[PDB]
C-alpha cells in the first residue's frame, strides 16, 4: 500500500480528500447534544385522582396498575409514589441498550388492559405513559411585565397559543406546561345551597344537563321520505362558551314561581385546573415549558428553532406577555465545542513547532498539519456510520486521541529525514526503505491498541455506556491514523520533502538550530552512553522497576474513586422543607426570601430566581418548595468566589438562619438525567403485610444503627416524607339511614364540596377545556366548616353533616413510596471520608440483616449498577492483557519478547496516579480513559524501539547489545518530540477553570503527568526489558554478531 | 417549645429529658392541639409518658378536637400507657368532641383488658356518644361476645 | 400521492377568532389572488361553503314546570331525528347492531318536530313544541 | 350517529387532538368533522418513518384520550389506519 | 418544496466533486479531468 501511493501521490490526495468530505459532512449533518443516552431507559405512568389523598391514591390506582406489570421484558425494577395531591407515578426502568419505544408500547399495552379497573374519575384526567429518562433541553418561562395576569391566567395562554407550536418545533419530543389551561370554576356557597334546599349533587346534575352538546339528526335526513326537499343539520343545545352562560344555568323554580340560578348559589370564573403549584419568576407570576431532547435528535438545531418560533409568536402576544430562557443546555454546549477546537488548533501549532524545532525545515511541518485535520474529519464519518452523536464525550474522545494521531504523523515523517541523513538517499527511495521499516509494526501497533480501547465497550450499565462513547471514537480516530500513515503520509514524504547529505545533522548551521543540533547531538550520545552502562547491571534497574510497580499499586488503592467531575453549568437548585402541617402561605414566604437573599446579596452573579411553591425533591405538598436559580454568563462571573460552587455553599451557610423550614442550595450533576454519582440508594421493603407503621419502626431503627457507625456511614436518611396529622371522618350509616340520607349524596357533597370535581368540558374561545365544582375556599378551610354542609333527605328536609358524622385527629402519610410492588421506603446515603461505596453498602446489609422479620431490602439506581457490575472489571483487562500479548506475540513471531513491552504499562500509570494525587482529583471516567491513552502511546513507542533492535539482529545480523543500543538512538527523537508536543499540547486543560474545566481538568492531569514518566522512564526502561527478556529465554549466540 | 414535640414523637428520652432540663413547656401543643404527651400516647413510648407526667404534663391535656392522651392509647391498645396516665390523674370519662369516651374506643378495638382496667378506674359504663350509642352497643355491633359479657 | 400540480395552502385561525372571521379572511384572501391571474390561476377552497341549519332551543324553566325532564327530552330528540344504536342481536349466527329512530314520515320537516311527545314526571304527555322554539341559521357542514 | 359537524368536531377531533404530542417524526396533523357525524385525524410522518411504529405511536395516544369521548363514539369503534397505502383492486357485487 | 430546494445545487455540487476527484485518480492529474467534465453540456442541450 505505501509503495503504490508513494507512486500515486495524487490518487493518495483523492483518498484523503474524499475522507474529509465524508467527515465535514458528517459534521454538518449529525446530532449535537451534550451527553448520548446515558441512563438506562425509564418509562412513567402518571395519574391523578382530584381531591384524593395517598392511601387512596395508592389502593385505587396504584396497587391495581402494579399488579399488571408484568410479561413485560428486560425490565430491571420499578418503583412508585403515590402523594397527598392525588399524584402517582410509577416508574419502570429498563437494562441499559433497552429500546425505549418498544419498552413505552409494552408498558402503555398492560397498563391499558388494567384502564377499566380504575375509578372513572382517574380514567377522566388521562393516565400518560413517557418516557422519562431523557434530558432537559431547556426551561422556558413567560411572564407578564405589565403585571395583568395571574399565573393561572399565563399558563391558560401558553396552553392555547404556545405549547403545540413548541412541540410541532424541529427536534423537540416531550413538553411539560408549568400550570393548566383554564377550567370554568364554579365556587359554590353552602348557605346559598342549603337556603335553597340544594347540595352540590344538583348543582352537578344542572350543569350536566345544561352544559351538553347534542347530537338531533337532520330535517330531511336518511333515509328520507320521496320528494323531499330540504336537508339541514338540526342543531340543539351546545356547550356553554362563558361565565355568563353559566351563571343562568337554571337549577330551580320555587314555589312562587320564582328561579334559583346558578350564580346565586356559587361564584364563576375561568380559573385553573388545579391551585397546588404557585409558580413565580423573580417574585412575579409565571407559567413555562420544560423541554426535552428527543432520543438521538440535534440539539442545537432544535434550541434555535424553538427560540426563532418564539420570535415568530411574540408579535401576536398580548401586552406584557415576556419569554424568559432560564435553563438551556445550548450555550454549554457551544462552549464545549468551542474549547475542543481550541485544544486541537492549538495542538497542531504546537506539532508544527516541534516538527521546525527538530528538523528545521517548513516542508516537513507541514505533512502532520495535513494528516491530522484529515484524521479527525474522518473519525467524525465512522461516528456517523455507527450512529453515535457529537457530545462531551465524544469530543473529549478526540481530544485524548491526539497523542496518538500526533504520534502517526510525527513517526513516518522522522524516520524518512532520519533514513535521508544516515543514508543520503533521496526522498522517494528513502520514504520507500522506512515504510519498510515500520508499516509492520504500525499494523500490530492497530491491534494492540484496539485491545486496550474496545473491552472498555464491554462495560455494562450507565458507565458501559460512557466508556463505549470514548472507546469507539478513539479506535475509529485510531484506525483511520493507520489507513492515513500507509496511504497518504508516504506519498507526501516523497514528493515534499527535500533530500538531506549523508552525515548531515545540522550541526554546521548558524545561530539557535546550529547551537540546538550540536546539543542534541551531544545530548543523544550521553542518553545511549547512560542506556550502555544501565545495560552493564540490569539486576539493579530491575528491583527499581519492582519498586515503582508497589508504589503504583499504593497510590491506586489511595486514590478515591469518582464518576464525572461537577461542572459549573451556570444553573443551580434550592430546596425548601417546612414542617409537618404548613400551608402553601407559609412557604411562600420562605421562597420569597430565598428569592430576594439571591436577587440582592447575589446581585452581581444571579440572574434569576424561578421558584416552584409546592413540590420539592422529597414529594410534593403545601410544606415543599424548589427555586432553580441560573446565573449571569461565566464570563461576567469571573474568579473562584462566583462560580456555582462558591455561591451554593455561601446560600447554604447564609439560609441556616431561617428557623421555619430547611433550606440548602446544591449544583447540579454533570448528567442531570442520572441524578446521584455520590453515595448509595437503599430500599427497605415490608414483605410480609406489615404495613406503613411498622415499615417507619423498621426504617428508623436501620436509621439509628447507622447513626452509629459514622467512621463508615454518612448522611443516612430517608428520601421521602413523614407522617403528618389528617382529619378522620366517619359517616355513622344508622344514623344517615335513620334521617334518609342517601350514602352516594353524602359522600359527593364532601368530596365535590372539599376536594373539588371534574364534571364535564365547555368550549372556551373554540377550543375544549374543562368545568369543576368546588366549594368557595372560605367554606373549606377548618373543621368548623363541615357542619356547614347540608345534605337533602329523601323527605326533603335539609340535614348538616354534623348530624350523621364525627372525626378525630390521626397520624397518616403524604407520599407512600412502593419498590417493586410492595410497600417501601427509600434510605438514601454514602461512605464516610476515605471509606469505598462498596463496603458502606456491605454495611448497610449487615445492619439491615438485623431489622425485624419480614422486612427486606434492595438496591436501585446507582447502586443496583455496582451490584450487578463489579466482576466485569477484572476479567474485561484480563482480555485486554492476553490480546495484547498475543498481538505481539504474532508481530514478532515469539511468546516471549511481548514480555518487554507489556513491562511498560505502570511507567506511565505512576505519572498519572501522581499528577492526580497530587492535585487531589479522583480515580474517574476521565482519568480511566486517560490512562488507557497514556498507555496506549508507551506501548507503541516501545513496540517500536523493540521493533527496530529485533530487525537489526534478524536483519542485519548485529548482537543484542548493540541492537538494543541503535534502536534506541534511533527511536529517542521521535519520542521526544511526540512527548513534547503532547505534553505542551495538554497544558491548556490542566490549568483551565470554568466552563467545563472540571472535565478538562480531569483529562489533562492524568495525562500530562503519564506522559512525563512514561517518556522519561519508558526510554531507560524498555532497553532493559528487551535485554533481560531476550537473555532469559534464548538458545544460541545472540550476544554476538552473525552473518 | 417545638424541639420537645418531635422529640417526644420520635421517642428520644434524653432529648425530652435535656428539654425539660433546658426548660421546655410540658404542655407545648402543636397545631391540632397534641401536646407531647397526645404524641408519646399515640405511638406508644410509656417511658416518656412517665417523664412528662413526672414533670407536670398536663395529664388531661385535649386537642382541638377534646380528645386526650388516654383517648389515643385506650384507642390504639397501649395498656399499660392507660394504666400509667390513669394513676396520674387521667380523667376516666373524658369526652372528645363526639361524645366518644376512652371506654368507647378501647371497646371499639377489643382490647379487653384496657376496657377492664378503665372499669376499675370508674369508666361509666353508659356514656353514650353524640349517637346514642354505649360501649355495650359497639360491642352487639362488632359481634365480640367475650367484650359484651364484661359490659 | 394526488396533486403533483400547484400549491396546497392552509388558512389557520391562530387567535380564537372563530369560523365566521375565518371565512371572511379565506375570502379576503381568494378575491386578492383574484386580482393576479397573471401569477396565480383557480385559487379556491378546498371545502364546503356554510348552509342553512335548524337551530332548536330548549326552553328549560318550561321544561321544569311541566315536570319534563331534560334527559327525556334530548333522547327523545336524538333517538328519534338521529338515531341510536341501543345493543346487538345475533342474525343468522352472527352478532350485528340494533338501531331505533323514527320512520321517514315523522322526522322530515320542522313541523314534525311537534308530533313527538315527552311524558312528564305527572304522566302527562307534553309536545315539543310546548317547550321548545327554533330559527333558521348558518353553520358548517364541513369543519377543517 | 346523528351528531353534526360542530358537536364531532367539539366533543371528539378537538379532544384526541389535544393528545396528540409525543409523537415522533410527526411532519403535519390535520382533520374534518362533518355534517354526516364522521371525523377523520390524519397524521403524515417524514419519508422514511417505520410506519408500523408511528401507527402504535398514534394508537397509544388515543388509547388515553378514549375514556374523554362520548359513550356512542366509543361504541362505534375508533379505527386507526395506514391511510397511505396504495389501492390494490375495487371490486363491486350485484344483483342481476 | 418549501422544505426541499436547497438540496439539488449541493448534491450536484458533491456530484461534480467527487466526479473531479475520481478522475484526478484516475490520470493521476489534477488538470486532465477537466477535459472529460467539460463533455456534460454536449448531451444536455440535445435532450433539452
Ligand atoms: C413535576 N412536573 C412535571 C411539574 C414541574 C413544575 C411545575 O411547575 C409543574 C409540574 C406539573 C404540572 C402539571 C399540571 C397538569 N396539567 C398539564 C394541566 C395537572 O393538571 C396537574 C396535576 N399533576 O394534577 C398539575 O398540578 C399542573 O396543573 C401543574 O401545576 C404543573 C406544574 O406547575
Amino acid at each position: 500500500m505505501p509503495n503504490f501511493f508513494i507512486d500515486r501521490p495524487i490518487f493518495a490526495w483523492v483518498i484523503a480528500i474524499i475522507i474529509m468530505l465524508a467527515g465535514g459532512l458528517a459534521i454538518l449533518k449529525l446530532p449535537v447534544a451534550q451527553y448520548p443516552t446515558i441512563a438506562p431507559p425509564a418509562v412513567t405512568i402518571s395519574a391523578s385522582y382530584p381531591g384524593a389523598d395517598a392511601k387512596t391514591v395508592q389502593d385505587t390506582v396504584t396497587q391495581v396498575i402494579e399488579q399488571n406489570m408484568n410479561g413485560i421484558d428486560n425490565l430491571m425494577y420499578m418503583s412508585s409514589n403515590s402523594d397527598s395531591t392525588g399524584t402517582v407515578q410509577i416508574t419502570l426502568t429498563f437494562e441499559s441498550g433497552t429500546d425505549a419505544d418498544i419498552a413505552q408500547v409494552q408498558v402503555q399495552n398492560k397498563l391499558q388492559l388494567a384502564m377499566p379497573l380504575l375509578p372513572q374519575e382517574v380514567q377522566q384526567q388521562g393516565v400518560s405513559v413517557e418516557k422519562s429518562s431523557s434530558s432537559f433541553l431547556m426551561v422556558v418561562g413567560v411572564i407578564n411585565t405589565d403585571g395583568t395576569m395571574t399565573q393561572e391566567d399565563i399558563s391558560d395562554y401558553v396552553a392555547a397559543n404556545m405549547k403545540d407550536a413548541i412541540s410541532r418545533t424541529s427536534g423537540v419530543g416531550d413538553v411539560q406546561l408549568f400550570g393548566s389551561q383554564y377550567a370554568m370554576r364554579i365556587w359554590m356557597n353552602p348557605n346559598e345551597l342549603n337556603k335553597f334546599q340544594l347540595t352540590p349533587v344538583d348543582v352537578i346534575t344542572a350543569i350536566k344537563a345544561q352544559n351538553a352538546q347534542v347530537a338531533a339528526g337532520q330535517l330531511g335526513g336518511t333515509p328520507p321520505v320521496k320528494g323531499q326537499q330540504l336537508n339541514a343539520s338540526i342543531i340543539a343545545q351546545t356547550r356553554l362558551t362563558s361565565t355568563e352562560e353559566f351563571g343562568k344555568i337554571l337549577l330551580k323554580v320555587n314555589q312562587d314561581g320564582s328561579r334559583v340560578l346558578l350564580r346565586d348559589v356559587a361564584k364563576i370564573e375561568l380559573g385553573g385546573e388545579n391551585y397546588d403549584i404557585i409558580a413565580e419568576f423573580n417574585g412575579q407570576p409565571a407559567s413555562g415549558l420544560g423541554i426535552k431532547l428527543a432520543t438521538g435528535a440535534n440539539a442545537l438545531d432544535t434550541a434555535a428553532a424553538i427560540r426563532a418560533e418564539l420570535a415568530k409568536m411574540e408579535p401576536f402576544f398580548p401586552s406584557g406577555l415576556k419569554i424568559v430562557y432560564p435553563y438551556d443546555t445550548t450555550p454549554f454546549v457551544k462552549i464545549s465545542i468551542h474549547e475542543v477546537v481550541k485544544t486541537l488548533v492549538e495542538a497542531i501549532i504546537l506539532v508544527f513547532l516541534v516538527m521546525y524545532l527538530f528538523l528545521q525545515n517548513f516542508r516537513a511541518t507541514l505533512i502532520p498539519t495535513i494528516a491530522v485535520p484529515v484524521v479527525l474529519l474522518g473519525t467524525f464519518a465512522v461516528l456517523a456510520a455507527f450512529g453515535f452523536s457529537i457530545n462531551t464525550l465524544t469530543m473529549f474522545g478526540m481530544v485524548l486521541a491526539i497523542g496518538l494521531l500526533v504520534d502517526d504523523a510525527i513517526v513516518v515523517v522522522e524516520n524518512v529525514e532520519r533514513v535521508m541523513a544516515e543514508e543520503g538517499l533521496p526522498p522517494k527511495e528513502a520514504t520507500r526503505k522506512s515504510m519498510g521499516q515500520i508499516q509492520g509494526a504500525l499494523v500490530g501497533i492497530a491491534m494492540v491498541l484496539s485491545a486496550v480501547f474496545v473491552p472498555m465497550a464491554f462495560f455494562g450499565g450507565s458507565t458501559g455506556a460512557i466508556y463505549r462513547q470514548f472507546s469507539i471514537t478513539i479506535v475509529s480516530a485510531m484506525a483511520l491514523s493507520v489507513l492515513v500513515a500507509l496511504i497518504l503520509t508516504p506519498a507526501l514524504c516523497a514528493t515534499m520533502l527535500k533530500p538531506i547529505a549523508k552525515g548531515d545533522h545540522g550541526e554546521g548551521k548558524k545561530g539557535f538550530f546550529g547551537w540546538f543540533n550540536r546539543m542534541f547531538e551531544k545530548s543523544t550520545h550521553h542518553y545511549t552512553d547512560s542506556v550502555g552502562g544501565i545495560l552493564r547491571s540490569t539486576g539493579r534497574y530491575l528491583v527499581l522497576y519492582l519498586i515503582i510497580v508497589v508504589g503504583m499499586a499504593y497510590l491506586f488503592v489511595r486514590l478515591p474513586s469518582s464518576f464525572l467531575p461537577d461542572e459549573d453549568q451556570g444553573v443551580f437548585m434550592t430546596m425548601v422543607q417546612l414542617p409537618a402541617g404548613a400551608t402553601q402561605e407559609r412557604t411562600q414566604k420562605v421562597l420569597n426570601e430565598v428569592t430576594h437573599y439571591y436577587l440582592t446579596k447575589e446581585k452581581n452573579n444571579v440572574e434569576s430566581v424561578f421558584a416552584w411553591n409546592g413540590f420539592g425533591f422529597a414529594g410534593r405538598g403545601q410544606n415543599t418548595g424548589i427555586a432553580f436559580v441560573s446565573l449571569k454568563d461565566w464570563a461576567d462571573r469571573p474568579g473562584e468566589e462566583n462560580k456555582v460552587e462558591a455561591i451554593t455553599m455561601r446560600a447554604t451557610r447564609a439560609f441556616s438562619q431561617i428557623k421555619d423550614a430547611m433550606v440548602f442550595a446544591f449544583n447540579l450533576p454533570a448528567i442531570v438525567e442520572l441524578g446521584t454519582a455520590t453515595g448509595f440508594d437503599f430500599e427497605l421493603i415490608d414483605q410480609a403485610g406489615l404495613g406503613h407503621e411498622k415499615l417507619t419502626q423498621a426504617r428508623n431503627q436501620l436509621l439509628a444503627e447507622a447513626a452509629k457507625h459514622p467512621d463508615m456511614l454518612t448522611s443516612v436518611r430517608p428520601n421521602g416524607l413523614e407522617d403528618t396529622p389528617q382529619f378522620k371522618i366517619d359517616i355513622d350509616q344508622e344514623k344517615a339511614q335513620a334521617l334518609g340520607v342517601s350514602i352516594n349524596d353524602i359522600n359527593t357533597t364532601l368530596g365535590a364540596a372539599w376536594g373539588g370535581s371534574y364534571v364535564n368540558d365547555f368550549i372556551d374561545r373554540g377550543r375544549v377545556k374543562k368545568v369543576y365544582v368546588m366549594s368557595e375556599a372560605k367554606y373549606r378551610m377548618l373543621p368548623d366548616d363541615i357542619g356547614d354542609w347540608y345534605v337533602r333527605a329523601a323527605d326533603g328536609q335539609m340535614v348538616p353533616f354534623s348530624a350523621f358524622s364525627s372525626s378525630r385527629w390521626e397520624y397518616g402519610s403524604p407520599r407512600l413510596e412502593r419498590y417493586n410492588g410492595l410497600p417501601s421506603m427509600e434510605i438514601l446515603g454514602q461512605a464516610a471520608p476515605g471509606k469505598s461505596t462498596g463496603e458502606a453498602m456491605e454495611l448497610m446489609e449487615q445492619l439491615a440483616s438485623k431489622l425485624p422479620t419480614g422486612v427486606g431490602y434492595d438496591w436501585t439506581g446507582m447502586s443496583y449498577q455496582e451490584r450487578l457490575s463489579g466482576n466485569q472489571a477484572p476479567s474485561l483487562y484480563a482480555i485486554s492483557l492476553i490480546v495484547v500479548f498475543l498481538c505481539l506475540a504474532a508481530l514478532y513471531e515469539s511468546w516471549s519478547i511481548p514480555f518487554s513491552v507489556m513491562l511498560v504499562v505502570p511507567l506511565g500509570v505512576i505519572g498519572a496516579l501522581l499528577a492526580a494525587t497530587f492535585r487531589g482529583l479522583t480515580n474517574d471516567v476521565y482519568f480511566q480513559v486517560g490512562l488507557l491513552t497514556t498507555i496506549g502511546l508507551s506501548a507503541k513507542n516501545a513496540i517500536l524501539i523493540v521493533e527496530f533492535a529485533k530487525d537489526l539482529m534478524d536483519k542485519e545480523g548485529k548482537g543484542l547489545i548493540e541492537a538494543t543500543l541503535d534502536a534506541v538512538r534511533m527511536r529517542l527523537r521521535p519520542i521526544l518530540m511526540t512527548s513534547l508536543a503532547f505534553i505542551l499540547g495538554v497544558m491548556p486543560l490542566v490549568i483551565s477553570t470554568g466552563a467545563g474545566s472540571g472535565a478538562q481538568n480531569a483529562v489533562g492531569t492524568g495525562v500530562m503527568g503519564g506522559m512525563v514518566t512514561a517518556t522519561v522512564l519508558a526510554i531507560f526502561f524498555v532497553p532493559v526489558f528487551f535485554v533481560v527478556v531476550r537473555r532469559r529465554f534464548s538458545r544460541k549466540n545472540e550476544d554476538i554478531e552473525h552473518s | 417549645g417545638k424541639k420537645l414535640l418531635e422529640a417526644a414523637r420520635a421517642g428520644r428520652d434524653d432529648e425530652v429529658r435535656i428539654l425539660m432540663a433546658n426548660g421546655a413547656d410540658v404542655n407545648a401543643a402543636d397545631v391540632v392541639g397534641w401536646t407531647p404527651l397526645h404524641l408519646a400516647a399515640y405511638w406508644g413510648h410509656l417511658e416518656i409518658v412517665e417523664v412528662l407526667l413526672k414533670n407536670g404534663a398536663d395529664v388531661n391535656a385535649y386537642d382541638t378536637l377534646g380528645s386526650t392522651p388516654l383517648h389515643l392509647a385506650a384507642h390504639f391498645g397501649h395498656l399499660e400507657i392507660v394504666e400509667v396516665l390513669l394513676k396520674n390523674g387521667a380523667d376516666v370519662n373524658a369526652k372528645d368532641d363526639n361524645g366518644i369516651t376512652p371506654l368507647h374506643l378501647a371497646a371499639n378495638r377489643g382490647h379487653l383488658e384496657i376496657v377492664e382496667v378503665l372499669l376499675k378506674y370508674g369508666a361509666d359504663v353508659n356514656a353514650q356518644d353524640k349517637f346514642g350509642k354505649t360501649a355495650f352497643d359497639i360491642s352487639i355491633n362488632n359481634g365480640n361476645e367475650d367484650l359484651a359479657e364484661i359490659l
